[PDB]
């Protein structure tokens, strides 16, 4: 029939900020129409890249739940958003499963993100004991002791704040630059699935 | 939990801040460079001090760590690097004055000015007033005038400060385990712990006179033919058997050959290869020079510029309003942003800079996988190497008539393949026994081989022996002449000019046999190769990260500098030269025969 309550793809993709990608925003959508064709045929998006589904019939399956994440990293860390990568964030920060449907969505915003003075209003965890689980989050500031003295929770020898800021000036490389990435997962549960595609008329 | 990945994680968290705080100094350093204002000075002496505080907390933290302890080689180089006192472990009062001395010199390099007695209404800077003098006149007693009197103020005022400065210089390497300051600049070159690929600090000098002795009859045979034109020029002052007058070099010092090139002409009357002309005739902007050298790098296969590039960086002479500094610089200033400053004329020379200058931003380009304190070269000749290699390229003939700038009907016969040898004979053979000359000197007063009462006894009896050019006028040991001169002023390396004319036509053969070019060396063009292009990429992409002595065998195939290249180059024009001289006598005399 004629359709309306479309999903809300506005306050994900275009929110005022984003989070860090330590504390990276996860926002359930559930019970709404999805329209995935609005997003594939974007000229605004850099990195589009979908494991485990093809775009063309994203507009045609229905999910039970999709789980948006959003966050901000540079533009050298958008391939570590992959199932299988190594690196900073994959260890640290976003862990991707290997067993991942899904989409993820990058793009540039060295026009939003980054300021002259530098853009330090970003964070990243640099260090953990162990690599993260797939979709973890770990937002403790706790200080990581590399060596075997007790850091005792202040930052001396050996003993590092874990969480690092981001510099972004808009004079940077691309490599450097801040990229916007929204990643999303498509499961399947036993519950009656809700988030279905636009049907045509 | 080890000693090992403990360092690693301090040189990751040093890093991560260490390229932020560099990309502030730099962005500062830029905004001086192209805005010369007093609060764009405070802001780069701020910038560079926190900078340098930084580097002094974060080698204060680094040295906990045990080098012997930590096998990767890759760690121990970024620790070592790290590790190093510098100044800090010098007192403060000796470092607060050493400091104080660098920036007098500093000064009164860069705001000596000199002219005429008797004549003081007007005086002339050194760039362009003496400049211009020494690179055009044709008169014996200004130059000489102009000689002297620049070496008087300069030397008189720079002699008790450089006194000092060896001295404190000395203090702080033989504080930091080295014999002296000469052993410090020879540590650039220094490789420990690859099994074979080991250099020393001591084989740095006996390389450099191995090299000098095979240099040794080109030069000589150059220098009797320019000699023999100067008798031409000036009828009675040179003598047939002695030494060059010292002020009759083209440049102020000696350093290049080049502004000779009108004198010494072996045919005049066959046309130059000028291409100045037919840049202004088509109207060839700047953007359009820098675009033709995007095209030659992206010909043999290198990554083209940054958008970034075209947005900052100043490739024209700002105007009246806005002061820069005019000399041509190319800066990796962190974090993936990489400019080229530079004040772009429509002359050949400019077009070739550019070319020398891209080469340095591919070069700076190609390491920004590495860690950021292995974004270097691996040493300090290879970094000016790369870019005169494509100096060299973008001079021959064929790749100007390749971009259209050459008319297809211009006549490549032997005389002027031997006039351009011979101009790339002054540029490049010609500063070969100045630059030996000049690190020897500097390594015999660092290591106390000269007394102080006899620094210029001996540097006259030098360049007499070596470079074959003869004081006018005897000095005293009140004259600092060696100090008229940017580099040692200002605490700078010299080698690296050395090192960096024989690496540059060391990577020339090894990429014009990539090429499969099947002619002579020089006229020798790598665009439209991609194999030429990937087998510099592979010592470009290393950086520090590994041995000079490996990415010499990755480029060329040998462990060691090597000459026979640089021979082969200008084989034609010595064959020329041998012919040439069948009349004059090859060799000079050490005796006052022309002047004293
Ligand atoms: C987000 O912003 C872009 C850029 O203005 C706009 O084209 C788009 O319609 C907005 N909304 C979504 C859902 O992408
Ligand atoms: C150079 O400095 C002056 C003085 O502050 C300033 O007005 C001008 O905008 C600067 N030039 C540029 C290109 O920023
Ligand atoms: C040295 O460490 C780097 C990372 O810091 C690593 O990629 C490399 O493989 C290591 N080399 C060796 C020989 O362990
Ligand atoms: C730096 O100076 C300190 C203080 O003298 C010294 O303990 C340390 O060994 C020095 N480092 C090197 C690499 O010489
Ligand atoms: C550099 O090369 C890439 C690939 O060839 C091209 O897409 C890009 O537009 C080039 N850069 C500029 C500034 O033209
Ligand atoms: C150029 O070649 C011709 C023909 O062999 C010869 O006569 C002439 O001397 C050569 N010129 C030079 C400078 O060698
Ligand atoms: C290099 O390639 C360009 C593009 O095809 C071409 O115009 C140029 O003539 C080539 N250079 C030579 C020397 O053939």
């Amino acid at each position: 029939p004629n359709i309306t309550n479309l999903c809300p793809f506005g306050e994900v993709f275009n929110a005022t900020r984003f989070a860090s990608v330590y504390a990276w925003n996860r926002k359930r959508i559930s019970n709404c129409v999805a329209d995935y064709s609005v997003l594939y045929n974007s000229a605004s998006f850099s990195t589009f890249k979908c494991y485990g589904v093809s775009p063309t019939k994203l507009n045609d399956l229905c999910f039970t739940n999709v789980y948006a994440d959003s966050f901000v990293i540079r533009g050298d860390e958008v391939r570590q958003i992959a199932p299988g990568q190594t690196g900073k964030i994959a260890d640290y920060n976003y862990k991707l499963p290997d067993d991942f449907t899904g989409c993820v969505i990058a793009w540039n915003s060295n026009n939003l993100d980054s300021k002259v003075g530098g853009n330090y209003n970003y964070l990243y965890r640099l260090f953990r004991k162990s690599n993260l689980k797939p979709f973890e989050r770990d937002i403790s500031t706790e200080i990581y002791q590399a060596g075997s003295t007790p850091c005792n929770g202040v930052e001396g020898f050996n003993c590092y704040f874990p969480l690092q800021s981001y510099g972004f000036q808009p004079t940077n490389g691309v490599g450097y630059q801040p990229y916007r990435v929204v990643v999303l997962s498509f499961e399947l549960l036993h519950a009656p699935a809700t988030v279905c595609g636009p049907k045509k008329s | 939990s080890t000693i090992e990945e403990q360092a690693k994680t301090f040189l990751d968290k040093f890093n991560h801040e260490a390229e932020d705080l560099f990309y502030q100094s730099s962005l500062a350093s830029w905004n001086y460079n192209t805005n010369i204002t007093e609060e764009n000075v405070q802001n780069m002496n701020n910038a560079g001090d926190k900078w340098s505080a930084f580097l002094k907390e974060q080698s204060t933290l680094a040295q906990m760590y045990p080098l012997q302890e930590i096998q990767n080689l890759t760690v121990k180089l970024q620790l070592q690097a790290l590790q190093q006192n510098g100044s800090s472990v010098l007192s403060e009062d000796k470092s607060k004055r050493l400091n104080t001395i660098l920036n007098t010199m500093s000064t009164i390099y860069s705001t000596g000015k000199v002219c005429n007695p008797d004549n003081p209404q007007e005086c002339l800077l050194l760039e362009p007033g003496l400049n211009e003098i020494m690179a055009n006149s044709l008169d014996y007693n200004e130059r000489l005038w102009a000689w002297e009197s620049w070496r008087s103020e300069v030397g008189k005022q720079l002699r008790p400060l450089y006194e000092e400065y060896v001295v404190l210089k000395n203090e702080m390497a033989r504080a930091n385990h080295y014999e002296d300051y000469g052993d410090y600049w020879r540590g650039d070159y220094e490789v420990n712990g690859v099994d074979g690929y080991d250099y020393s600090r001591g084989q740095l000098i006996e390389d450099v006179e191995h090299t000098f002795e095979e240099i040794k009859p080109l030069y000589e045979h150059l220098h009797a033919y320019v000699r023999a034109k100067l008798m031409n020029a000036y009828p009675s002052y040179i003598s047939p058997i002695g030494c060059l007058p010292a002020h009759l070099l083209g440049d102020m010092w000696g350093r290049f050959w080049t502004n000779l090139y009108s004198l010494t002409v072996p045919f005049g009357q066959k046309p130059n290869i000028d291409v100045t002309d037919a840049m202004v005739d088509q109207a060839w902007d700047a953007q359009r020079i820098f675009k033709e050298a995007e095209k030659f790098f992206v010909s043999v296969g290198l990554p083209n510029m940054t958008q970034g590039f075209w947005e900052n960086s100043m490739l024209t002479d700002p105007g009246n309003v806005q002061k820069a500094v005019c000399h041509p610089t190319a800066w990796d200033l962190g974090k993936g942003d990489f400019r080229i400053l530079m004040c772009t004329k429509v002359t050949m020379d400019d077009f070739l800079t550019a070319h020398h200058e891209m080469g340095h931003i591919q070069y700076d380009m190609a390491y920004a996988a590495q860690p950021f304190l292995l974004r270097n070269g691996a040493n300090e000749g290879f970094h000016e190497a790369v870019g005169e290699i494509m100096s060299l390229s973008a001079a021959t003939p064929k790749h100007l008539k390749s971009i259209g700038l050459l008319s297809p009907d211009f006549q490549e016969d032997n005389e002027t393949e031997i006039n351009f040898l011979l101009k790339q004979a002054l540029t490049i053979v010609g500063t070969l026994p100045f630059t030996y000359m000049l690190e020897k000197w500097r390594w015999m007063v660092f290591k106390g081989e000269i007394p102080k009462d006899q620094w210029m006894k001996k540097w006259w009896e030098m360049k007499r022996e070596i470079v074959g050019v003869v004081e006018p006028v005897p000095h005293d040991e009140t004259y600092c002449d060696p100090a008229s001169l940017f580099h040692v002023s200002n605490d700078y390396s010299f080698i690296r000019y050395y090192t960096r004319t024989l690496y540059q036509f060391q990577f020339q053969e090894a990429l014009c046999q990539a090429a499969k070019h099947e002619g002579p060396l020089h006229k020798c063009d790598i665009s439209n190769s991609t194999e030429a292009g990937q087998k510099l990429f592979n010592m470009l992409r290393l950086g520090k990260s590994e041995p000079w002595t490996l990415a010499l065998e990755n480029v060329v195939g040998a462990k060691n500098m090597n000459v026979r290249p640089l021979l082969n180059y200008f084989e034609p024009l010595f064959t020329w030269l041998k012919d040439q001289n069948k009349n004059s006598f090859v060799g000079w005399s050490t005796d006052w025969s022309p002047y004293a």
